[PDB]
């Protein structure tokens, strides 16, 4: 028998099997529905896209996200969701697969209840099981020390992990992500008279974001440099033409992670909570601590990233301590890998949930030492 | 004929384009690369300064 | 049983039986009545003839047209007109056979309500349906996208659809066609002394049009050549004898659809119009649309129209992308094949309304979801 | 020395002198040029008549608008729109009055960059500044405190402020407006039996609007009420006689305001967009915005517009809340009242951009602190 491993996150689900080095159904978690009329009878169309498919059919669809932050806010989508991932992209039974899920910490209960609760009585697993995306990050890193930087597309978070063992007080969630970036993105772009205001307009501008965008190492040199010559401008090709032409906003949207009163947050940049988390910990483990910041996530994949949270932790912690940022190319799917190596180990086939545990305690049991 | 090469060039055109502009991006990334290279050094200098007369 | 399918249009009229490849019944949407006192007793003449007889007696009749634009405005007129199709053209009994109609966007309710009024209560059909012509223009293309010109003699109109669903914000409608581009030519003919004042000389015009208009790749080009050369002057040859000879009117009458100042209307041409309808659509349609754009309609069978709104479009849209004009030989007719296979579809035998639902519910119900 | 507040808005300038209760010139943004050849020779005609001029000729003329959606995208025209209204309108020499001009938020840089370019260097006026809609009409509605909702003629937009802090990632713009509205109303009059398709009668389209349309404040049973009763109808008499009727048009144009889907624009309605302003704006403060609504500009002057949003915004938010709208009768004035108050401040005049400044650092002067 083999595991399957979904990770979910928050706009991007990616599956796929236990035992494997990458997953094998990597589509947008996007549920669309037509929005027009519709004319042609005999075209037998459908009421609902889920998926990489709606993605072909933007510009006529409306397009949903099931999680908002790390949470699931319509639970019909998501169902429609998983069920698309089981037989479509996967094509597996998913009553005859044990199934491990992932999360972000400090979510609500009922997020994990209730999809524990979906997965045993709808899809009708026989086993399943939900982990922390940080510590499947760091399975997946080869170590068992550090602080994991999570940056997915909905919520980013540190988590400290010391000798394996996770200090739970010292945990820093932060809602500002990829989704955000997103947004300010297009908010910026007004200022050049580029105005995208739909739905899936705002699938060319999160492209546009990808394709373009990156840290800068002194954002106030960086915008001297732009305000002076014209060698940051580059071009972006709509999905028709009047390419777009985009100055020193390739590098003002990614800042908004380093200075989120950018989108007019509260909150202190991620170098800076990484710090606030690591001077939470205890003092006997920071050095090490220093030593394994571990980025993850699809949201840590700007060019640049990783030398600008250097500088920052450094300028920030004691000149004698060794600041070292893990940061490796294949980061996007690195919770995925962890999940496909922790499934695997053949230790773990007595920590699954099994149906007849769940049959006998409610879905209740997942919390409980049945983690 | 006319329109078969027309096309053809076009093609070429944006293959050219995309190697140029993933070159020019190279170039950037490098010569941010060396510019935070030589901060880098500047402050090692410095400390490697400091370290000396210290010693 | 069979269903009819009958494009009234605006001046030609074109009905058969839906399951065939072409309409068996095509004659002028013409009544005419005599206009002068008739001498010989026992002639025993009618007083209104319909159809292609008309055209036999023009010289005696006055011909009028019951379809304005799209319009019908004399409904003893279009009510004989159907009574000759059904009877006289296809020799069949209406209180037998479904009936589909067709007509233009964005015309007034009441026309479409009592059209359906009449072929409910005076030729007594069993069910009846009323199509958008542009729509099945495009199921006779073969296409499931595209922006369809359906230029025809009363009004022309672009319809966007996209993978069968339509964008009714985007649906625009002028009122220039064939019938302006005859008043245009009877005008400007009038600069050779050739003058065509009778109801029964717009025939012999419209005719003239037909067999020698084209329109030019290069509208000061054309000018140009024609006032050097003598090379574009062709000839024609009335009912009468006495030919006349046409210049570079010949050219100039067409090119009304490019200038429509030309006639002292506002508007702007059908290139841009179709543009325009284009820009007003999503941002990634745009490319298919760009690709697939379907011309239907008689005012469409010029020679160079094409290639003319091709080199127009290709203009206005940006530079990377390829404009295509789909332009059948069979253009004129693609309103009444669409609908004959529109109608001979099995999923359509639903779409009907059958003559009880509008027993129960008065001519309001074509409105419905049937629209 | 006195200022001048120029509201140049999107469809109606507005002008006067700093410290008046009013504006002193009222006249349309167009500029009109003839499209026909004119015969009568020696009568002069000029080549292009700017403002209320162009609307006693308007029967000859093309009416340009020279701004589109707070954008201007005819410079030329923009010239020509200031140029009467500080010569013709208020006859005084822009070489000795500041002067204070407004627009929208999240509009592009370069209206501003070329809107002070002009200002001083084809007017040379000794100083000038540009001032936001919003918060004029905060300032003409004697709060400090409040979600401002300025619903002109090209675009709408929220701004909450609250004590005089503007909470910029809080502000939202809308492109729907009166033009739409208009446009709806054309195309929604088409299914009656009226057409209007030239720029000239897009004016008498606009006066039926102002003059005869409302709000519903239940839609579905308006729309019940007009399909049964017959008391809605209202006549209208056009510029020729010809009296036309509108049932159901009356309140279904103006709904599109809350329900954008009606012109195929996928945002929501203005109570939701206000609605979604107030939960992006901090926990403390969503009361005092809740009780402190405010409305302001030209399409928020329909009859039942304040009751209607007052019921949605109700719906809307916890049942334990003071919701409450501000509606003026002189809403429609509110900016330019705002900036004439503003602009006669005493603390104001040292936030004037003045004509040395302007030499000093280029136009770029405009985003600065002088913003
Ligand atoms: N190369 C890249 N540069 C910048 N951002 C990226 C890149 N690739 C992906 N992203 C961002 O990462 C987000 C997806 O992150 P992901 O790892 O899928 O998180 P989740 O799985 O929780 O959605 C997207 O919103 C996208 O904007
Ligand atoms: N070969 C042609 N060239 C130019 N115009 C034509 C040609 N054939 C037909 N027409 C014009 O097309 C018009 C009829 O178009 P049609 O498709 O019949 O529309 P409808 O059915 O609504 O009348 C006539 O007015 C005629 O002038
Ligand atoms: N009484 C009214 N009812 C409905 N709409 C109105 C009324 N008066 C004016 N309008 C609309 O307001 C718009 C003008 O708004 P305005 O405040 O002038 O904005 P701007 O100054 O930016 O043009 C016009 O398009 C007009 O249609």
């Amino acid at each position: 028998t083999t595991a399957l491993v979904c990770d979910n996150g928050s706009g991007l689900v990616k599956a796929g099997f236990a035992g494997d080095d990458a997953p094998r159904a990597v589509f947008p978690s996007i549920v669309g529905r037509p929005r027009h009329q519709g004319v042609m009878v005999g075209m037998g169309q459908k009421d609902s896209y889920v998926g990489d498919e709606a993605q072909s059919k933007r510009g006529i669809l409306t397009l949903k996200y099931p999680i908002e932050h790390g949470i699931i806010t319509n639970w019909d989508d998501m169902e429609k969701i998983w069920h698309h991932t089981f037989y479509n992209e996967l094509r597996v039974a998913p009553e005859e697969h044990p199934t491990l899920l992932t999360e972000a910490p400090l979510n609500p209960k009922a997020n994990r209840e209730k999809m524990t609760q979906i997965m045993f009585e709808t899809f009708n697993v026989p086993a399943m099981y939900v982990a922390i995306q940080a510590v499947l990050s760091l399975y997946a890193s080869g170590r068992t020390t550090g602080i994991v930087l999570d940056s997915g597309d909905g919520v980013t978070h540190n988590v400290p992990i010391y000798e394996g063992y996770a200090l739970p007080h010292a945990i820093m969630r932060l809602d500002l992500a990829g989704r955000d970036l997103t947004d300010y993105l297009m908010k910026i772009l007004t200022e050049r008279g580029y105005s995208f205001v739909t739905t899936a307009e705002r699938e060319i501008v999160r492209d546009i974001k990808e394709k373009l965008c990156y840290v800068a190492l002194d954002f106030e040199n960086e915008m001297a440099t732009a305000a002076s010559s014209s060698s940051l401008e580059k071009s972006y090709e709509l999905p028709d033409g009047q390419v777009i032409t985009i100055g020193n906003e390739r590098f003002r949207c990614p800042e908004t992670l380093f200075q989120p009163s950018f989108i007019g947050m509260e909150s202190a940049g991620i170098h800076e909570t990484t710090y606030n988390s690591i001077m939470k910990c205890d003092i006997d483990i920071r050095k090490d601590l220093y030593a394994n910041n571990v980025l993850s996530g699809g949201t840590t994949m700007y060019p640049g990233i990783a030398d600008r949270m250097q500088k920052e932790i450094t300028a920030l912690a004691p000149s004698t301590m060794k600041i070292k940022i893990i940061a490796p190319p294949e980061r996007k799917y690195s919770v995925w890998i962890g999940g496909s190596i922790l499934a695997s180990l053949s230790t773990f086939q007595q920590m699954w949930i099994s149906k007849q545990e769940y049959d006998e305690a409610g879905p209740s049991i997942v919390h409980r030492k049945c983690f | 004929r006319a329109q078969e090469r027309l096309a053809t060039a076009l093609q070429k055109l944006e293959e050219a384009e995309k190697a140029a502009d993933e070159s020019e991006r190279g170039m950037k990334v490098i010569e941010s690369r060396a510019q935070k290279d030589e901060e880098k050094m500047e402050i090692q200098e410095i400390q490697l300064k400091e370290a000396k007369h210290i010693a």
